[PDB]
């Protein structure tokens, strides 16, 4: 019942202020390259949610944690089709995995821009971030589209309920 | 000393535009809350006009496109109330849930600062304080303890100084946008009733 | 007894029937104008702390410097506008409250009149038929008398009545179209600005 | 401090309406034959005047009388420029005078139309109307022009004037 956090990270391009927005009014809207962070109180199922949106490009990502705290839930996004940059997607979610301001909050990966053909099997991600390996954290990858709209609906579901129990 | 007050200044800048951010908010929802009212009358005299309209054409047209105006500016300020709610509630995310945030870091400077002066005060004493056969016991433990302290003080420092900038750069983000759209649903507003 | 009472408390009842109306619309008036009211001051204030908040913050200020002209305009413009519903509002007033009371202060002794028409009425029958003696023939003359002097106060009254509902009528006309129509143009006026 | 009755009477054409919202709004305004009667409240000089403008015309002059519970003051108007039908306007004037309902009632006569080139004096109508021979009657009679605005203020202040004592 109470007002709970949620970050939405990633690296420059996969598409984490559109997720946001999506969520607030149900709708793509035009959106430039976040110099630090968006901030909306959204709501979902009856829900009360302050959704951070940090910027991912390199000059920002050191400072991510500074907005770790009290942090309930991590949407991660990632491009389903930048496979030469998946590694450093690799590095900053096993970066910020280990800390501990973290360890309560659920993650869960959007495998974001399914929508296009050459789009990454949700596996061939799995591997790539190295999800099979976490343990002790409750967490799940969903194959979302941002500006299509699908998958968005079923990943907040599993959230709100999983963040209710 | 400079590149402290030049942090001091840098939040009472804050803490003072919060309070303003306050009250626009606090006329905001005044207004919107005032709106709403003018609207709820503006049902009520439309309604009542046309009563007179159809039972007394003596008068009907005098009385008809009254009832039609005010009709009209119901259902348009209830568009414009909509746009100056998501106005309040989007500046209530900057004032109370974004700068905040921001507020709870220049807090814990603040009581590291405490104990960095704290434990500063401390080592000089023992260093121009008496002397025995103890005294170098504890001076190396009040050294670590200040060199601790200090290093706490110095990385929330580096902390506030950063989030001062991510905030700068995302109050001016929202302000701007909040503050056209603002002003667009006050123009949308009465060329919505020019239109008619 | 006759038609002219009978056409004359249908009008009667649809003028104290209009004039409850026409007091919901000047309540509504004034609490609009109070709004109004209300709203002005606001923008007043909104519109100077815009102000200053522009003049204070370069980094901003062409944002909050329209918003705070925007506001300021938006009063001197409802400060106008104020004006003309209050004037509205004291216009349909004398209508109402004053033009229409003269009427019903005629109206109520055309009913005190009548209701002393009939209590004389009754007098007169109550001995018409009933017994005979010295203090009977006498009786009915000096009732016939005050029948009729009533009579003529019912009569001239009612007569009266006719007159000021048919110049009513005409007047209360004229100030509504004039003042429907004012309080229109001064809405599309405030709009126009 | 009280609310007062004023009836402005007169011939038809003497200018009654126009001086009723000369008193009102202080302009000329633009007139039709009043079928019936005008009615503003004007404040003046603080005080408060329920002013009643009843029209000139033979259709509706017998029945002025149905307005004369509680007047104040009656302001009489009568054209300057009018010499062929003063006869009628004196014998009106007299008639309504007998009125009973009108006992308290203070005359003013307002000689109207003075800026017009063959305006009659002020003495020649004082006379012709019969003023100087009233008994028990408080009378004043003024140049006025409800066109230019001559002889208002003077007008009025007299009319105040007399009814605070
Ligand atoms: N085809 C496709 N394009 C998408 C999708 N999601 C986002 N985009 C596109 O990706 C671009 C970047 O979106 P944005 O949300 O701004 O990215 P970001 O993650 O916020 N980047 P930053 O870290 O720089 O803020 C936009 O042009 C948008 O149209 C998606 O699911 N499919
Ligand atoms: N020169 C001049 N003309 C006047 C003056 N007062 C009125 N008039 C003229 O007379 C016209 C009619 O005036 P009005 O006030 O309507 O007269 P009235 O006494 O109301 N007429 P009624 O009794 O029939 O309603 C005006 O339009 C104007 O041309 C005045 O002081 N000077
Ligand atoms: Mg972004
Ligand atoms: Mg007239």
């Amino acid at each position: 019942t109470r007002e709970m956090r949620i970050l939405i990270l990633g690296l420059d391009g996969a598409g984490k202020t559109t997720i946001l927005y999506r969520l607030q009014v149900g709708e793509v809207v035009t959106t430039i390259p976040t110099i630090g962070f968006n901030v909306e109180t959204v709501t979902y199922k009856n829900l009360k949610f302050q959704v951070w949106d940090l910027g991912g490009l390199t000059s920002i990502r050191p400072y991510w944690r500074c907005y770790y705290s009290n942090t309930d839930a991590v949407i991660y996004v990632v491009d389903s089709c930048d496979r030469d940059r998946i590694g450093i997607s690799k590095s900053e979610l096993v970066a910020m995995l280990e800390e501990e301001e973290l360890r309560k909050a659920i993650l869960v990966v959007f495998a974001n821009k399914q929508d296009m053909e050459q789009a990454m099997t949700s596996s061939e991600m799995a591997n790539s971030l190295g999800l099979p390996a976490l343990k002790d954290r409750k967490w799940q990858i969903f194959k979302t589209s941002a500006t299509k709209g699908t998958g968005l609906d079923e990943a907040m579901e599993w959230l709100v309920e999983t963040l209710k129990s | 000393r400079t590149v402290d007050l030049e942090l001091e200044l840098q939040i009472e800048l804050l803490r003072e535009t919060k309070r303003k951010y306050e009250s626009v908010l606090q006329l905001g929802r005044a207004l919107t809350a005032h709106l709403y009212s003018l609207l709820q009358t503006q049902h009520a005299l439309g309604d009542a006009f046309a009563d007179l309209s159809q039972k007394s054409p003596e008068l009907q047209e005098e009385f008809g496109y009254n009832a039609e105006t005010q009709k009209l500016l119901c259902k348009n300020g209830e568009t414009l109330l909509g746009a100056v709610n998501f106005f309040v509630s989007s500046i209530n995310t900057l004032v109370t849930k974004t700068m905040e945030d921001t507020l709870m870091t220049v807090k814990q400077y603040e009581a590291a600062r405490l104990e960095y002066d704290a434990y500063r005060t401390d080592l000089e004493e023992l260093s121009l304080g008496p002397r025995d056969a103890g005294t170098r016991g504890r001076l190396e433990s009040a050294q670590a303890t200040f060199q601790a302290h200090r290093d706490k003080y110095e990385k929330l420092r580096g902390d506030v100084a950063i989030k001062l900038k991510f905030l700068e750069e995302n109050k001016i983000k929202v302000m701007h946008k909040q503050l056209l759209l603002f002003h667009n649903a006050v123009s949308a507003y009465f060329a919505g009733n020019q239109k008619q």
